[PDB]
Protein backbone atom coordinates (compact mmCIF):
# COMPACT_ATOMS: atom_id res chain seq x y z
CA UNK A 1 0.00 0.00 0.00
CA UNK A 2 0.33 3.61 -0.50
CA UNK A 3 -1.10 6.42 1.21
CA UNK A 4 -0.27 9.73 0.35
CA UNK A 5 -3.13 11.09 -1.25
CA UNK A 6 -4.59 11.68 2.20
CA UNK A 7 -1.77 14.06 3.55
CA UNK A 8 -2.33 16.34 0.67
CA UNK A 9 -4.77 18.16 3.25
CA UNK A 10 -1.79 18.18 6.00
CA UNK A 11 0.14 21.15 4.04
CA UNK A 12 -0.21 24.57 6.40
CA UNK A 13 0.74 27.70 4.24
CA UNK A 14 2.40 30.74 5.33
CA UNK A 15 0.33 33.84 5.76
CA UNK A 16 -1.00 36.27 3.47
CA UNK A 17 0.84 39.37 1.81
CA UNK A 18 -1.44 42.47 1.95
CA UNK A 19 -3.51 42.51 -1.10
CA UNK A 20 -1.92 39.67 -2.78
CA UNK A 21 -4.67 37.10 -4.93
CA UNK A 22 -6.31 34.88 -2.73
CA UNK A 23 -5.63 31.33 -3.15
CA UNK A 24 -8.24 29.41 -3.82
CA UNK A 25 -9.01 26.25 -1.62
CA UNK A 26 -8.05 22.66 -2.34
CA UNK A 27 -9.53 19.86 -1.16
CA UNK A 28 -8.27 16.09 -1.48
CA UNK A 29 -10.35 12.86 -1.08
CA UNK A 30 -9.85 9.77 -1.80
CA UNK A 31 -11.85 6.05 -1.51
CA UNK A 32 -9.55 2.93 -0.92
CA UNK A 33 -10.41 -0.17 -1.92
CA UNK A 34 -13.72 -0.05 -3.47
CA UNK A 35 -15.22 -3.40 -4.73
CA UNK A 36 -15.71 -2.08 -8.94
CA UNK A 37 -12.96 -2.80 -11.20
CA UNK A 38 -10.32 0.33 -12.69
CA UNK A 39 -11.05 0.11 -15.98
CA UNK A 40 -15.22 0.94 -15.53
CA UNK A 41 -14.39 3.76 -13.23
CA UNK A 42 -12.31 5.08 -15.43
CA UNK A 43 -15.04 5.90 -17.01
CA UNK A 44 -17.02 7.85 -14.17
CA UNK A 45 -13.91 9.47 -13.22
CA UNK A 46 -13.29 11.05 -16.96
CA UNK A 47 -17.25 12.19 -17.14
CA UNK A 48 -17.28 14.29 -14.58
CA UNK A 49 -13.98 16.28 -15.20
CA UNK A 50 -14.04 19.85 -15.08
CA UNK A 51 -17.77 19.94 -13.97
CA UNK A 52 -19.00 22.15 -11.37
CA UNK A 53 -19.36 19.86 -8.24
CA UNK A 54 -23.74 20.39 -9.06
CA UNK A 55 -23.67 19.43 -12.22
CA UNK A 56 -21.31 16.27 -11.63
CA UNK A 57 -23.83 15.37 -9.21
CA UNK A 58 -26.28 16.05 -11.46
CA UNK A 59 -24.88 13.75 -14.00
CA UNK A 60 -23.96 10.95 -11.48
CA UNK A 61 -26.78 10.63 -9.53
CA UNK A 62 -28.64 9.46 -13.03
CA UNK A 63 -26.24 7.03 -14.24
CA UNK A 64 -26.75 3.51 -14.30
CA UNK A 65 -22.94 2.14 -13.27
CA UNK A 66 -22.67 1.15 -9.97
CA UNK A 67 -20.00 3.14 -9.65
CA UNK A 68 -22.32 5.98 -9.80
CA UNK A 69 -24.00 5.75 -6.39
CA UNK A 70 -19.78 5.45 -4.49
CA UNK A 71 -18.34 8.41 -6.44
CA UNK A 72 -21.31 10.49 -5.41
CA UNK A 73 -21.07 9.86 -1.28
CA UNK A 74 -17.16 10.69 -2.02
CA UNK A 75 -18.26 14.08 -3.53
CA UNK A 76 -20.36 14.75 -0.69
CA UNK A 77 -18.11 13.84 1.88
CA UNK A 78 -16.00 16.28 -0.37
CA UNK A 79 -18.52 19.28 -0.33
CA UNK A 80 -18.92 18.56 3.52
CA UNK A 81 -15.34 18.71 4.41
CA UNK A 82 -14.32 21.29 2.05
CA UNK A 83 -17.19 23.77 4.15
CA UNK A 84 -16.32 22.72 7.64
CA UNK A 85 -12.95 21.17 8.12
CA UNK A 86 -12.01 23.80 5.35
CA UNK A 87 -13.38 27.14 4.98
CA UNK A 88 -15.02 27.74 2.06
CA UNK A 89 -17.92 30.48 1.31
CA UNK A 90 -20.56 29.18 -0.89
CA UNK A 91 -20.51 25.51 -0.77
CA UNK A 92 -21.99 25.04 -4.57
CA UNK A 93 -18.98 27.42 -5.53
CA UNK A 94 -16.63 24.25 -5.66
CA UNK A 95 -15.68 22.73 -9.10
CA UNK A 96 -13.67 19.11 -10.01
CA UNK A 97 -10.26 19.50 -10.56
CA UNK A 98 -8.79 16.26 -10.83
CA UNK A 99 -11.04 12.78 -11.10
CA UNK A 100 -9.16 9.69 -11.65
CA UNK A 101 -8.98 5.67 -10.45
CA UNK A 102 -6.11 3.44 -9.20
CA UNK A 103 -6.13 -0.06 -8.72
CA UNK A 104 -6.34 -1.50 -5.50
CA UNK A 105 -4.69 -4.92 -4.31
CA UNK A 106 -6.86 -7.80 -5.98
CA UNK A 107 -7.82 -11.36 -4.87
CA UNK A 108 -6.72 -14.36 -6.26
CA UNK A 109 -9.35 -17.36 -6.79
CA UNK A 110 -9.72 -20.44 -8.72
CA UNK A 111 -11.55 -21.06 -12.14
CA UNK A 112 -12.64 -24.34 -13.20
CA UNK A 113 -13.04 -25.40 -17.33
CA UNK A 114 -13.63 -28.64 -18.20
CA UNK A 115 -11.58 -31.93 -18.84
CA UNK A 116 -9.80 -30.70 -15.45
CA UNK A 117 -8.29 -27.08 -16.45
CA UNK A 118 -8.24 -24.23 -14.63
CA UNK A 119 -8.07 -20.12 -15.28
CA UNK A 120 -6.69 -18.14 -12.44
CA UNK A 121 -9.30 -15.69 -11.81
CA UNK A 122 -8.17 -12.29 -10.02
CA UNK A 123 -10.99 -10.56 -8.17
CA UNK A 124 -11.14 -6.50 -8.79
CA UNK A 125 -10.64 -3.76 -6.50
CA UNK A 126 -9.58 -0.21 -6.92
CA UNK A 127 -9.41 3.58 -5.37
CA UNK A 128 -11.01 6.50 -6.17
CA UNK A 129 -9.36 10.20 -6.05
CA UNK A 130 -10.70 13.49 -6.23
CA UNK A 131 -9.10 17.00 -6.13
CA UNK A 132 -12.05 19.66 -5.66
CA UNK A 133 -11.36 23.91 -6.19
CA UNK A 134 -13.04 26.60 -4.76
CA UNK A 135 -14.10 28.91 -7.71
CA UNK A 136 -15.99 28.91 -11.01
CA UNK A 137 -15.34 25.98 -13.44
CA UNK A 138 -12.42 27.36 -15.80
CA UNK A 139 -13.68 28.30 -19.44
CA UNK A 140 -13.58 25.32 -21.92
CA UNK A 141 -11.30 25.28 -25.01
CA UNK A 142 -12.70 26.66 -28.10
CA UNK A 143 -11.72 24.50 -31.21
CA UNK A 144 -9.14 26.22 -33.48
CA UNK A 145 -10.80 28.91 -35.68
CA UNK A 146 -9.50 29.24 -39.78
CA UNK A 147 -7.48 32.80 -38.27
CA UNK A 148 -6.23 30.58 -36.05
CA UNK A 149 -4.58 28.02 -38.21
CA UNK A 150 -3.47 30.99 -40.95
CA UNK A 151 -1.53 32.38 -38.42
CA UNK A 152 0.34 29.42 -37.03
CA UNK A 153 0.99 28.39 -40.80
CA UNK A 154 2.70 32.05 -41.30
CA UNK A 155 4.34 31.44 -38.46
CA UNK A 156 5.48 28.32 -39.37
CA UNK A 157 6.88 29.78 -43.17
CA UNK A 158 8.54 32.63 -41.45
CA UNK A 159 10.73 30.70 -39.12
CA UNK A 160 12.63 28.87 -41.92
CA UNK A 161 16.50 29.32 -42.61
CA UNK A 162 18.76 28.77 -45.29
CA UNK A 163 20.02 25.08 -44.37
CA UNK A 164 23.89 24.37 -43.70
CA UNK A 165 24.60 27.45 -45.66
CA UNK A 166 26.97 29.78 -43.71
CA UNK B 1 -41.70 -37.01 44.12
CA UNK B 2 -43.41 -35.10 42.06
CA UNK B 3 -41.13 -32.32 42.43
CA UNK B 4 -41.15 -29.23 40.07
CA UNK B 5 -37.81 -27.59 39.34
CA UNK B 6 -37.64 -24.29 37.19
CA UNK B 7 -34.02 -22.65 36.30
CA UNK B 8 -33.34 -19.74 38.20
CA UNK B 9 -32.59 -16.38 36.85
CA UNK B 10 -28.95 -15.96 37.82
CA UNK B 11 -29.38 -12.32 37.09
CA UNK B 12 -31.76 -10.29 38.56
CA UNK B 13 -30.40 -6.15 37.32
CA UNK B 14 -29.95 -4.81 40.77
CA UNK B 15 -26.84 -2.68 40.91
CA UNK B 16 -24.96 -0.22 43.14
CA UNK B 17 -23.74 14.43 28.86
CA UNK B 18 -20.55 16.39 27.58
CA UNK B 19 -21.31 18.76 24.79
CA UNK B 20 -18.41 20.24 23.41
CA UNK B 21 -20.20 20.28 20.31
CA UNK B 22 -18.60 22.92 17.69
CA UNK B 23 -20.37 26.38 17.36
CA UNK B 24 -22.59 26.66 14.27
CA UNK B 25 -22.45 30.45 13.96
CA UNK B 26 -18.38 30.37 14.84
CA UNK B 27 -17.62 29.36 11.20
CA UNK B 28 -14.81 26.95 12.29
CA UNK B 29 -12.85 29.70 14.39
CA UNK B 30 -11.44 27.84 17.39
CA UNK B 31 -14.10 29.05 20.81
CA UNK B 32 -11.33 28.85 23.54
CA UNK B 33 -9.31 31.60 22.44
CA UNK B 34 -11.56 34.51 23.77
CA UNK B 35 -10.02 37.76 21.65
MG1 LIG C 1 -5.40 -11.84 -15.68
Amino acid sequence: ISRKWEKKNKIVYPPQLPGEPRRPAEIYHCRRQIKYSKDKMWYLAKLIRGMSIDQALAQLEFSDKKGAQIIKEVLLEAQDMAVRDHNVEFRSNLYVAESTSGRGQYLKRIRYHGRGRFGIMEKVFCHYFVKLVEGPPPPREAPKTAVAHAREYIQELRNRTITHAL
Amino acid sequence: LGQTFTFPDLFPERKGRQKHSPDPRRGGVPGWFGL
